[PDB]
């Protein structure tokens, strides 16, 4: 699809780099009191992700992530596995304790 | 189930198209207060022009009116004329004037814009040359750009909603529209028109506009898509039996939203 | 061969106090072994299309596999299970053994 | 069996192109509801225009069969009109109705679509104007491109198959495959050119389509992949001797996928 | 030469950032056991450099 859509892996990194975050404008002053601009950003919803503007021709038509993949929610790599009674993956936690405590 | 807004732009109706050109070379003698984006009616004057192309034949049928040549030969005069491109109106004036007509006026066939005015005064003009592009914008059209990925389900579409930013009051419901052969290849993206009464002018071309799909599809199996193991090339789900056993299982898709 | 082929964290989804990795890769069909490497699929700056072994060998190979250091020297350690017998006795007994053979 | 897969575009069929031009010079009287972008079928009108190049001839043919010419003298002045352009069709209607023909509709050679309109509503036509361009998409073609390095992956044995994203409830049938003599030294791959059945118009030109192959290897010791250890210097699969013993042996390693 | 071939000073050091480094593309399991892919990048020759 990179090939098909004409848009390399580099520019697919960046565009996501660019979709992140959120932005602050200050603040404006109505009646006597201070609101605060607060612009809105952040990566929230699958939706978020694949409405990532990879492209856009002089028609207004852009082309987005959901165009040259698909956004999943997998496991990351597992630096840790648990293990409980030899039936089943788990979830653990352990507590540690200061030195001379 | 879908919940689309599919980007879309407002242009001119290609079925009211007009592109004006002399029947015979000659030179304008003025041009009348237009240019490229002026708004145009049917009748409307572009310019004046001078064509000596037809006047050795309207002679010859001045002649013959005078030593009262045949019926048919005047008809034949007449057919020669109409032939070699003479206006039939402009005929009309050579018969009821008795005289040549030499300066003629080119006028707007349609209502319009002018998109193109090619002639300006002191220039000589030929049949190639574009005195005026005139586009009409009444009936106008409304293209959308569709995702290819949903070809199997926009060709069963029932209504889409069309909005335009422009023009908050002007959103109404759209149950004709056709789905064009080609997709555009920069996008990979289905083209749909519509057509839209634009009587009073409130959408313009070069406008912006949206396409919004609200729809269900036809019933299918159906799974969460986090259940979906898929390769590249090897897509499976993991059932559990009955027993509560682990068994993978080989499964086809056809494609996922929401 | 980070993002592509490895799949390198390229951001984080912000969450209310919670973070989550995002990255981007392609699907493991296409990194499944060397092979599949040699034709891992590139699109150039200039769109050309080629695959990865169009522009570098890859050949596999033994090496380090987790570098031991004391003192800044490098070291492996032996992990030997005798429990039989008492201690001092197996490594006396090592001790000769290790320094006769 | 190697597998792999290759991104392919749909395009129109190119065996099926028709660019239609007038025979003479004149000027256009009506252009119908068409433009770029709309499919059209065999016989669709396109425009009407007027052509006084063949009228002199024609009338000259019309006296003849006033003055009892000879079939040879009539016949003969027919083939002077052919060769000068006049359309068959609209020949006979000169035979048939025994009246001059001035006026002619220019209709689509083909089914397919428009890629090109060059001519509105008030203009001129000349020789060298493309009145409409019409590529054809029932055999759709679908070309597939393989990096030039993967050339080998491809020989006559090669089995294909075909799919496009925007149409999962669709299996089609490859008429036929050819690899294009050369190389497209843009991207730098080898063009592989497949005809597709497409009577239902489910595959529009521009659109995306995934090309599969398979493709069979001379003989070879065959094993799993998980059963191979390959450290580098040395390739090694464990062995199950008559008594259960676990033996090493040594292996050379030919090729490998899926 | 830089006029000759029309490269930039800064178009040379540019280049020169993206050309020693090497990158690691996680690892891959092949007979249960764990490969590293591990690519190359390092300057290390005046051919490199070249």
């Amino acid at each position: 699809r990179l090939a098909q859509y004409g848009i390399s892996l580099a520019e697919v990194k960046s565009a996501l780099d660019a979709s992140n975050q959120e932005a602050g404008g200050s603040s404006i002053e109505l009646a006597e009191a201070e609101y605060m601009v607060r612009a809105s950003g952040y990566l929230q919803t699958l939706d978020d992700f694949n409405h990532i503007v990879l492209k856009a021709s002089e028609n207004g038509v852009p082309v987005y992530l959901r165009d040259v993949a698909k956004v999943q929610i997998g496991p990351e790599m597992r630096r840790g596995i648990a293990e409980l009674n030899g039936e089943g993956e788990v979830a653990g936690g352990v507590v540690i304790l200061r030195s001379g405590k | 189930t879908f919940a689309q807004s599919f980007p879309a732009n407002v242009s001119y109706n290609e079925y009211q198209y007009a592109i004006v050109q002399a029947r015979a070379a000659g030179f304008i003698d003025k041009v009348y207060p237009l240019t490229v984006g002026d708004k145009v009616q049917k009748g409307t004057p572009l310019l004046d022009l001078t064509i000596p192309d037809w006047v050795e034949a309207q002679s010859e049928y001045l002649l013959l009116r005078e030593t009262g040549g045949t019926a048919t030969q005047t008809e034949g005069i007449l057919e020669r004329l109409r032939l070699a491109g003479m206006p039939e109106a402009d005929i009309r004036r050579l018969i009821a004037t008795q005289k040549i007509q030499t300066r003629f006026t080119l006028k707007a066939p349609i209502d319009g814009v002018i998109t193109a005015f090619d002639l300006r005064a002191g220039m000589n003009i030929a049949k190639d040359n574009v005195v005026a592009k005139i586009q009409g914008m009444d009936p106008v059209w409304v293209t959308a750009a569709i995702p290819e990925s949903i070809a199997w389900l926009v060709k069963d579409a029932s209504q889409f909603t069309l909005t335009v930013p422009a023009r908050p009051d002007k959103t109404l419901t759209i149950r004709k529209w056709t789905l064009l052969p080609g997709v555009d290849a920069a996008t990979r993206t289905l083209q749909l028109r519509l057509e839209v009464d634009n009587a009073d002018e409130a959408l313009k071309p070069g406008m912006n506009a949206w396409l919004q799909l609200n729809t269900a599809s036809e019933p299918m199996l159906l799974i969460p898509s986090q259940a979906l193991i898929d390769t590249g090339s090897e897509q499976r789900v993991i059932t559990v039996d009955a027993d509560g056993r682990f068994v993978p299982k080989r499964v086809a898709v056809f494609q996922a939203s929401q | 061969v980070t993002s592509a082929v490895g799949g390198a964290m390229v951001g984080e989804t912000v969450e209310g106090i919670a973070r989550y990795p995002i990255n981007l890769r392609y699907p493991q069909s296409w990194r499944d072994s060397p092979q599949a490497l040699r034709q891992l699929p590139i699109l150039t700056p200039m769109k050309q299309q080629i695959t990865l072994a169009d522009v570098a060998d890859i050949k596999v190979s033994t090496g380090p596999s987790m570098l031991k250091t004391e003192n800044a020297r490098p070291t492996s350690w032996i992990y030997i299970d005798a429990r039989d017998r008492d201690m001092v006795s197996v490594v006396h007994d090592l001790q000769k053994a290790i320094a006769e053979k």
